[PDB]
């Protein structure tokens, strides 16, 4: 009765999604043959959220993979959990975007999305009641940004009451992976601001530090980083699947996290993370989770809240816990650190506590924050942008594909307007 | 026979319903499968007292209750749990989304398509009653379903039924503790609408029970399975007069009179004095005088509101067990000799008494002790304005910038319905001021 | 530098209400306006920068159509010819008289005709061999946050509501892509175009009326002044422009009393949202004029985004809120009053004026 459509766009989404279904299957006890080998009955009560059913009591995920380079899609099919996906949902084309936002939005995406939307309508109308959507993509590239934001705009017009929850890997400040990230991102934010309800900004630099500083990993690969994002995607949609004392759907977060429509960009986090050795020294109680959650080093956004104020946060807890111990601790954080919170919202925190913890843990917690510290992403991209667009550094690979100088300026202003919309609450009042 | 209907709305009411019916079933002697072997060994009787449990021919006793929500994930702990074979499978739970902490979503948008089905199953239970006493609604300010749907339902019932007492047991939003950034909006819109329809809305604050559980019971890590047994005892102490024999039995209509001077000041507070652990159950006399003064002790109020900053307009006491009236009149005399307890000049009596003979039970697996006496104090104080103002000030701060408004308008709601409601909330605070002023 | 001129107009009774003896609940005391319920429970007081009490033709200061025009609209023409942009918003629930004030009858004209004809007259007076004037017009509507044009012919289809887009020119600010603009020389042409468009404006027979407006109408006049100055040669091309915007908003309407499902509900939701954003922008503009540091959320709605260059800056905004005095429309009346207010509502309770005859307290003194 609360179902989600997962969409995977590009090389950053399709490898997260592969891990995402490798973490939900292990929760609901599903094996790579689609079959059930669980222990409890709760694993199947709300299996209709992410997975559908099949003939021999097999379960097929409601995942829709999209791309323009088949090399990624073929890697998933050969992987461990590839053989459960519906092969008719492996939508691809040819002639990749080439890290060009135009090609993934205007030329090659337009000739492909109509095949994608058919699969969406085919899954959306097989559901009794649709909560929203869940796209996993990446800015800085062509497919995830172009074909992703093109697909968002179409679904939002066709399905306007429903949620479009987005998980997005933003560009890093120090170390790029594509020379034209500021172009491909600023154009994407122009679409996401208007056509989303809740967007989770992830940054790979913050995940490397989490892996090195806390987890004490020496050689972390992308499969480990995604093992941190797959965790947050699940903690958000827990109280739809499993029961608890105080439940919270996706809409119940947005109402309590988006005070003004445009400020839907969030800083995520997950607790409790630790090394394979240090776990003998750290007792898992509710206070230890709350400290790690509000720690600047444990946030996946590559920003620092301590240069700003929290407008509104959320803490989706999982496990047997005392509600007093939760409410006391979230209260103590405000009255101690009032300078990092907003005065004209009397309580800047909500709560949600589920009673079914993860596969091997007594208690866990997910943290979702809306802060004025997120403007440093857009202000940083706005600087790299204008330094390049002012002399037209890489612009002819976009104008040749059906764009003009006009759309670039619209992207800058909506972004620089959003920055100022955040600063007004960052200051004294 | 005299009967009462127990409506349960939202997660905050359902989880209290499971706690109340766990208690009712124990006191009378019912097993979770509806059976009462006591009548099989005795040869029949009204022990399965018809006020709350209706009876069939196979010996099954079904409760007179209805368990509404918009989430499936709460009721489905009941349909799969210990008490699945007790409740009528008509539990009226919506196969759709929730209200997402939105009055507009619970009042109109996804409150319709459901309400008609809820109002029928209530009609069916009422046509089976040979003299109905009233309703008992369990909800919580802060949510959409406990604010919206409860304001939708109480409006329809004032039309069809009208003259029946409609009581509420509500979780007041706390000043510091809260689980939502939009509790105040959903709370001040509710009182705008229920204030014309409900007759007495008892209020509790989760923060005070958290403290009551610490000082007295010595529970530093409580859950909602500990607060709600203690709420279940308040409801039983009210509804005991309809179920068991006693000397002075206070029906529903008598709470509605003694405690509600004017129609708009029907916001009293509840409490329960002998919150005593098993260890401290010894070392105590637990007399009427020791139990009664504790009901006025601010620490043992279930709402964070110092009564000494106000005045008592009316107070109803509900004693239980081995309680002799002479011990009560000595107590109420001792309270009127004090000066930290300042009454209004227009209520020189101030008090009401109820006495039952059926002592409270002990729900196994719990924390409360086996006490032979018990009290439930229901007070109408002018202090509760300080809580109304604290909520209004939270409302005026975040409404001036129209924060969180578009989620309400997006479900069907005019901007002026806030302001209108705000004016309603700014009146009531003057009424509690005027009535507490000494006359000439 | 800017400032919002807020005006409120209380219409008189109609023949139907006079026949039914519908009671009066809106009163005046000079500038202040009050609402006193029939239950005699509460007295609400509103202040606005200007009031127009058209209730009784006898009272001093009875707001004539000329008074309304010369007090609210005509200084916008002064600022226009000075070279500054102007916006006039009209709000009011149906039955209030939002059209009688703005467009008017054939005998008792309104703001639109007085404005346009006075504009033509001042132009004819200022026209010389050195300075010339040029006037273009456009007429669009907003419906469910989408733009449409009102000056095209519906093609041969079941529907030809062709939507358009908004775009931000870096210099000229925002604008509407593909909108047709026509040249005008007389009020005959203006009236013809408007009478064509208001047949296409979205309207439906709701519970409250047979024809209630469900779209925000924008009527724009662009006025270009071409002057000449010595440049040691051919005096040529000193150009100024000014934009006049006349906006007709739709009514709020709650959907909890007015049971309504489907397209009507979506329309009402979008109307309510746009009006909320409009109020936020207006209050932000007031604070900015009073000297605070403020961020104006033009972009949270299409109407605000399109009218950005005609509310902020050195531009002049006026709002006229129309209300009815009858008791049956009291919820709508209080709502419109609260919406039009900018500083604060005042509330009291009083039943002590009836002093049993001729101010009994005087002889008591
Ligand atoms: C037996 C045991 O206790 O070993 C632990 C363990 O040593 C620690 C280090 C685990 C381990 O964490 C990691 O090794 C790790 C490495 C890179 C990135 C992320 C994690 C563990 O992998 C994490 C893993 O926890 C889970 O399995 C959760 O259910 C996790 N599982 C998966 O997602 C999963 C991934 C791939 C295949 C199958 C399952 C999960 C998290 C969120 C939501 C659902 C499930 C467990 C118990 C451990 C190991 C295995 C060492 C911890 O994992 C998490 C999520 O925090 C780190 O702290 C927890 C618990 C322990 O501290
Ligand atoms: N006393 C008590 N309060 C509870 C319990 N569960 C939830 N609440 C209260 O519920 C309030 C939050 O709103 P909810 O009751 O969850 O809202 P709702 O009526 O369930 O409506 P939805 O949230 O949309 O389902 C908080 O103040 C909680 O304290 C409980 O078991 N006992
Ligand atoms: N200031 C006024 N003085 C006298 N009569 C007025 C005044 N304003 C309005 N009226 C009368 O009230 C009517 C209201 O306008 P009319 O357009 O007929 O209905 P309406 O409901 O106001 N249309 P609308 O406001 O768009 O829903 C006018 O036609 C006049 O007859
Ligand atoms: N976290 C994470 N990021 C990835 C992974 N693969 C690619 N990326 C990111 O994706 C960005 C490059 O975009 P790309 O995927 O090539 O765009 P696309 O080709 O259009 O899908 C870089 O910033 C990478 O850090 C991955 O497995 N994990
Ligand atoms: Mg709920």
């Amino acid at each position: 009765m609360r179902e989600i459509v997962h969409i995977q766009a590009g090389q950053c989404g399709n490898q997260i999604g592969a891990k995402f279904w490798e973490v939900i299957s292990d929760e609901h006890g599903i094996d790579p043959t689609g079959s059930y080998h669980g222990d409890s009955d709760l694993q199947l009560e709300r299996i209709n959220v992410y997975y559908n059913e099949a003939t021999g009591n097999k379960y097929v995920p409601r995942a829709i993979l999209v791309d323009l380079e088949p090399g990624t899609m073929d890697s998933v099919r050969s992987g461990p959990f590839g053989q459960i996906f519906r092969p008719d949902n492996f939508v691809f084309g040819q002639s990749g975007a080439g890290n060009n936002w135009a090609k993934g939005h205007y030329t090659e995406g337009a000739e492909l999305v109509d095949s994608v939307l058919d699969v969406v309508r085919k899954e959306s109308e097989s559901c009794d009641c649709l909560q929203g959507f869940q796209l996993t993509h990446s800015l800085g590239g062509g497919t995830g940004s172009g074909m992703g934001t093109l697909l968002i705009s179409k679904i939002r017009e066709e399905y306007p009451d429903r949620i479009m929850n987005t998980f997005s890997v933003m560009p890093s400040p120090k170390v790029s992976d594509t020379v034209v990230e500021p172009y491909n991102a600023t154009l994407s934010v122009h679409q996401l601001v208007e056509n989303t309800d809740e967007t989770y900004c992830i940054d790979n630099e913050a995940l490397y530090d989490i892996c090195f500083r806390t987890l004490k990993l020496t050689t972390p690969t992308y499969g480990d980083l995604n093992h941190l994002v797959s965790a947050t995607m699940s903690g958000v949609t827990t109280c739809l699947r499993f029961p608890g004392q105080l439940n919270a759907d996706l809409r119940k977060l947005a109402v309590n996290m988006v005070p003004f429509p445009r400020l839907h960009f969030f800083m995520p986090g997950f607790a409790p993370l630790t090394s394979r050795g240090s776990q003998q020294y750290r007792a898992l109680t509710v206070p230890e989770l709350t400290q790690q959650m509000f720690d600047s080093k444990n946030m996946m956004a590559a920003c620092d809240p301590r240069h700003g104020r929290y407008l509104t946060v959320a803490a989706i807890f999982r496990g047997r816990m005392s509600m007093k111990e939760v409410d006391e601790q979230m209260l103590n954080v405000q009255n101690k650190n009032s300078s990092y919170f907003v005065e004209w919202i009397p309580n800047n925190v909500k709560t949600a506590v589920c009673d079914i913890p993860p596969r091997g843990l007594k208690m866990s917690a997910t943290f979702i924050g809306n802060s004025t510290a997120i403007q440093e992403l857009f202000k940083r991209i706005s600087e790299q942008f204008t330094a390049m667009f002012r002399r037209k550094a890489f612009l002819h690979w976009y104008t040749g594909e059906g764009m003009d100088e006009m759309e670039f300026t619209e992207a800058e202003s909506n972004m620089n307007d959003l920055v100022s919309e955040y600063q007004q609450y960052q200051d004294a009042t | 026979m005299r009967e009462c209907i127990s409506i349960h709305v939202g997660q905050a009411g359902v989880q209290i319903g499971n706690a109340c019916w766990e208690l009712y079933c124990l006191e009378h002697g019912i097993q979770p499968d509806g059976q009462m072997p006591s009548d099989k060994t005795i040869g029949g009787g009204d022990d399965s007292f018809n006020t709350f449990f209706s009876e069939t021919g196979a010996g099954k006793h079904v409760p007179r209750a209805v368990f509404v929500d918009l989430e499936p994930t709460v009721i489905d702990e009941v349909r799969t749990g210990t008490y699945r074979q007790l409740f009528h499978p008509e539990q009226l739970i919506t196969g759709k989304e929730d209200a997402a902490n939105n009055y507009a979503r619970g009042h109109y948008t996804i409150g319709k398509e459901i309400i008609d089905l809820v109002l029928d199953r209530i009609r069916k239970l009422a046509d089976q009653c040979t003299g109905l006493q009233g309703f008992l609604v369990f909800h919580s300010f802060g949510g959409g379903t406990g604010s919206g749907f409860t304001s939708l339902l109480m409006e329809r019932l004032s039309v069809d039924y009208g003259k029946k007492s409609k009581l509420e047991f509500s979780i007041y939003p706390a000043p510091q503790v809260s689980t939502a950034v939009v509790e105040p909006y959903n709370s001040i819109l509710t009182t705008h609408t229920t204030l014309e329809h409900s007759d007495c809305a008892f209020m509790v604050d989760n923060e005070a029970i958290y403290d009551i559980c610490r000082r007295n019971l010595d529970i530093e890590r409580p859950t909602y399975t500990n607060l709600n047994r203690l709420i279940s005892q308040i409801v039983s102490s009210i509804t005991a007069s309809l179920r068991f024999d006693g000397a002075l039995n206070v029906d529903l209509t008598e709470f509605q009179t003694n405690l509600v001077p004017y129609p708009r000041i029907h916001f009293p507070l509840a409490t329960y004095a002998p919150v005593i652990s098993a260890e401290k159950a010894y070392h105590e006399q637990l007399s009427v005088a020791e139990i009664t003064n504790a009901c006025f002790e601010p620490a043992n109020q279930m709402v964070k509101c110092d009564p000494r900053h106000g005045k008592y307009m009316a107070c109803c006491l509900l004693y239980r067990g081995d309680v002799v009236p002479k011990d009560v009149n000595a107590a109420i005399a001792t309270i009127k000799t004090k000066r930290s307890i300042q009454f209004v000049d227009w209520c020189p009596t101030g008090f009401k008494v109820g006495i039952n003979y059926q002592p409270p039970t002990v729900v196994p697996g719990g924390d409360l002790a086996k006490v032979q006496r018990a009290v439930c104090m229901l007070s109408n104080t002018t202090a509760i304005a300080e809580a109304w103002a604290r909520l209004d000030h939270k409302f005026d701060l975040m409404y001036a910038k129209r924060a969180f408004v578009h989620w309400y308008v997006g479900e069907g709601m005019e901007e002026g319905e806030f302001s209108e409601a705000r004016e309603d909330m700014a009146a009531l605070e003057k009424d509690y001021e005027e009535v507490g002023v000494d006359s000439v | 530098n800017s400032q919002v001129t807020v005006a409120v107009r209380v219409r008189p009774f109609s023949k139907r209400e006079k026949t039914e003896k519908a009671s009066q609940v809106v009163f005046t005391n000079g500038e202040e306006i009050t609402v006193e319920h029939p239950d005699m429970k509460q007295v609400y007081s509103f202040i606005y920068d200007v009031s127009f009490w058209s209730f009784d033709e006898c009272h001093p200061g009875y707001a004539s159509q000329t008074t309304v025009y010369e007090t609210l609209a005509a200084p916008l023409l002064d600022r226009a010819f000075e070279g500054y942009n102007t916006c006039l918003f009209a709000y009011g629930q149906t039955g209030s008289g939002k059209s009688y004030t703005m467009m008017g009858l054939n005998e008792e004209p309104g703001i639109i005709p007085r404005f346009c004809e006075d504009l033509f007259a001042q132009i004819a007076k200022k026209q010389t061999s050195e300075v010339s004037y040029h006037l273009e017009m456009s007429f669009f509507e907003v419906y469910n946050e989408k733009i449409h044009d009102l000056l095209v012919c519906k093609g041969e289809n079941g529907q030809r509501k062709q939507p358009l887009r908004a775009r931000e020119h870096p210099v000229s600010g925002p604008y509407v892509e593909g909108l047709s603009m026509n040249v005008v020389s007389s009020y005959s042409d203006i009236q013809s175009w408007l009478e064509l468009g208001n047949k296409q404006r979205a309207t439906a027979a709701t519970g409250m009326n047979d024809k209630s407006s469900r779209s925000h109408s924008v009527f724009t006049l662009v006025m270009t002044q071409t002057k000449t100055e010595v440049v040691e040669g051919e005096e040529h091309d000193h150009r100024i422009t000014s934009r006049i915007n006349l906006v007709d908003l739709a009514g709020s309407e709650r959907c909890s009393t007015a049971h309504s499902s489907g397209q009507r509900l979506k329309e009402g939701v979008s109307i309510n949202k746009s009006l909320l954003t409009l109020g936020k922008v207006i209050s932000a503009l007031s604070e900015q004029a009073n000297g605070k540091r403020v961020f104006i959320p033009y972009r949270e709605s299409t109407l605000t985004w399109l009218l950005k260059e005609s509310l902020g800056g050195n531009s002049k905004t006026a709002m006229i809120a129309t209300v009815s005095p009858a008791a049956s429309n009291i919820e709508e009346t209080l709502s419109t009053l609260r919406y039009a207010t900018q500083a604060r509502l005042i509330v009291n309770i009083a039943k002590v004026n009836e002093d049993m005859n001729a101010k009994l307290i005087r002889e008591l003194k």
